[PDB]
């Protein structure tokens, strides 16, 4: 198929990207709701867009793999955004981060006190098809906790994370 | 008009640079394309183009022949992040380079220079941090630093691996309170690990121990 | 029993919120707790421990949960310090940041209009020229529709010290000890 | 290659870890030494004081520092049972948690799959059609680099017991016996 066959350079960017916009696309729109979204830390979808597509049709430079994913928007692939949200979050998604923030929020705002072992099961399973990956899921946590969004409670025992309602802090 | 002086080295010095590559490039292509498998003989190699100037993992950008050892330097970086998520609940979010070299790669003839590479490939991803400790190098999977206070204990845990509320208020000249305040504060983060049958005080260890030796 | 808010079985309360606005509301709100459980129960002072008696410790007799740390209580105290309504105290008002400012002292009025409320006392009542001293008002035939019965030995002192450069209505002293004209 | 898992010489292991997520990997930790001690040696079983001949004891082998709360070593085992390659032994395999679960058992292969090595001991020597004991393939003459030459009286029994979904290779029984045929 595609390896070391492509001479320019950029032509072979702009089809790796069309290959990862819909290696992404793939891994969840189940087309009976668009409730259903996808948060990826860059560096968790390298891992999985190379190990499953790419290995053995050639392998990819994480330099080229964000190079790629920076032109979607060029290329007219809309559904799917790459963007750096805070100084670290580096990421890409089928939605706006705040509505994606907000999202999780409200799910503690029904599943409180949870912390992250639990929080990982309830929210993502394994055969439950909502798509947070744990990467990302302590990147945003971590987030809406300096913000002010949500609120937390630190034993030996672990880290456990509550919803802000007693307090500020306005959208 | 100033042409004698200046350009008898530009002109010479520019077709032996770039002529040159083209000598690299066959040294690699020819004799070390068993290159792909010698941890020494990259580093050894690779020290020449930083010198020259050269992004040597450009050199291997038209063969068949060296596009393996970039396919190598990616296979690596596919597996320090998968390393780094296995570890996550042990390490709580940081790894020795020291734990990398020997550990999860002597498996795969990888070596400190070539790991360290791929690290600065993945500064493309904006993922992990770097941060030195009594000088040894460490890689920060999660998503923030370690305060000033979390830094120095671990310096001190550096010699023995574990440092108790009075290790600390003895070596650095640290409080009590201040100590276990911001020492419990680490085991919450999964950073160290608790022992209590270490005596009066509960003393306050370092994953890393393990892997020095 | 007003003293108990629905906030304080809250965890969160009990951990130092990093979030710098967050954090504010956060201290505020212990301070209203604080205040509201010694105007509501007998309590005068309280130790920079966090107990008290009237034997109990607001912040970690939290025993159907778990407790708060000491590192941050001051980052509280230090707040109702500048702006709140509190004094640190040894035995005398005084301070000095380690031997004289162990335990804590609150007020729900000021000390402006907890003395502007004694003197209440005696306009409504004509008792002004009378000499009576701490011990007298504080525990005994003072004890009325008025709360200031059980103001301690070294309150009472500074809580009517508004009224030197006030009115200047005298007070007296044995070595430093009080007693009071008006 | 060994049972010096470096990572068992560190002290912290044996004191049970608070946070929730450490403890995941701190008991995952401790199952991988033990099945690949089993493993490294000839060795079978350990009872639950944590005690195994081939005389010394892994919770407090490393006794050259310190060792484990049975209270824990007990909530170990459980997940070791719970998808893991232990199985509770009194001296007949069955369990009940008082009288026949005071030893315990582990594997590195899956019982599904030690099933698989003797199919492949009879099937690539063709040794279908014999009839031999528990007695004669485990000491003796079956000793060859197959490593089950010395699985025990209960356990070979329950390995064999696999052979048997729908179909299988038959087993014998009585008031004496406990042997096996293909």
């Amino acid at each position: 198929l595609d390896r070391e066959k492509f001479l320019n350079k950029e032509l072979f960017l702009d089809e790796i990207a069309r290959e990862i916009y819909e290696f992404t696309l793939s891994e969840f729109k189940d087309l009976n709701s668009d409730t259903n979204y996808m948060i990826i830390t860059l560096v968790d979808l390298y891992a999985m867009y190379n190990k499953s597509m790419r290995i053995g049709t050639g392998l990819i430079s994480p330099m080229e793999m964000r190079e790629a994913c920076e032109r979607f928007e060029h290329l007219g692939l809309n559904e799917l955004k790459l963007v750096k949200v805070n100084k670290r979050i580096l990421c890409v998604t089928s939605e706006k981060f705040d509505v994606v923030k907000e999202k999780l929020v409200d799910l503690i705002g029904d599943n409180p006190g949870s912390d992250l072992l639990r929080l990982t099961q309830i929210l993502s399973s394994n055969n439950s098809k909502s798509n947070w990956t744990l990467g990302i899921l302590m990147e945003v946590l971590q987030n809406c906790v300096d913000e002010g969004d949500l609120l937390i409670d630190k034993q030996l025992s672990g880290i456990y994370y509550y919803k802000n309602s007693y307090w500020p802090s306005h959208i | 008009v100033n042409k004698t002086i200046l350009e008898k080295q530009s002109v010479e010095l520019r077709d032996q640079l770039m002529v040159f590559q083209e000598r690299l490039v066959e040294f690699a292509k020819k004799h070390n394309s068993e290159l792909q498998a010698s941890p020494e003989f990259r580093s050894k190699f690779m020290h020449m183009c930083s010198s020259i100037g050269i992004d040597p993992l450009s050199l291997f950008d038209r063969d068949k022949h060296l596009f393996t050892v970039n396919d190598f330097y990616y296979e690596v970086c596919l597996k320090v992040i998968e390393i780094c998520r296995q570890t996550k609940d042990m390490n709580g979010g940081v790894i020795s380079f020291q734990e990398l070299e020997k550990v999860h790669f002597r498996k795969l003839n990888v070596g400190l220079d070539d790991l360290e590479k791929s690290i600065d490939m993945l500064k493309s991803l904006e993922c992990f941090e770097i941060f030195q400790i009594r000088g040894k190098k460490f890689l920060r999977s999660v998503p923030n630093e370690l305060t000033s206070d979390q830094t120095k204990i671990l310096e001190i845990c550096s010699i023995l691996g574990y440092s108790s509320i009075s290790l600390l208020k003895a070596n650095l000249g640290w409080e009590a309170v201040r100590s276990k305040s911001a020492l419990d504060e680490m085991v919450a983060n999964g950073l160290l690990w608790i022992d209590y049958q270490g005596g009066a005080e509960a003393l306050y260890w370092d994953p890393s121990w393990i892997t020095r030796q | 029993m007003s003293a108990l808010p629905p906030v304080y079985s809250f965890p969160p309360l009990y951990t130092r919120q990093p979030n710098s606005l967050t954090r504010r509301q956060q201290i505020s709100t212990w301070i209203d707790i604080i205040s509201q459980y010694c105007k509501t129960k007998k309590i005068w002072y309280m130790s920079v421990d966090g107990t008290v008696i009237n034997s109990k410790n607001l912040f970690n007799n939290e025993d159907i949960q778990r407790s708060v740390s000491q590192v941050f209580i001051d980052e509280i105290w230090s707040q109702m310090t500048k702006e709140g309504k509190c004094l640190p105290i040894d035995q005398s008002g005084r301070r000095s940041s380690n031997t004289t400012t162990t335990r804590y002292f609150i007020l729900w009025k000021s000390l402006d209009s907890w003395a502007s409320l004694i003197l209440q006392w005696f306009e409504d009542s004509g008792k002004l020229n009378q000499v009576i001293t701490l011990y007298e008002l504080s525990e005994g035939d003072e004890t009325v529709n008025w709360e200031f019965h059980r103001m301690p030995e070294s309150l009472l002192y500074y809580c009517l010290k508004p009224l030197c450069d006030r009115n200047r209505a005298t007070m007296l002293k044995d070595e430093n000890d009080k007693v009071i004209a008006i």
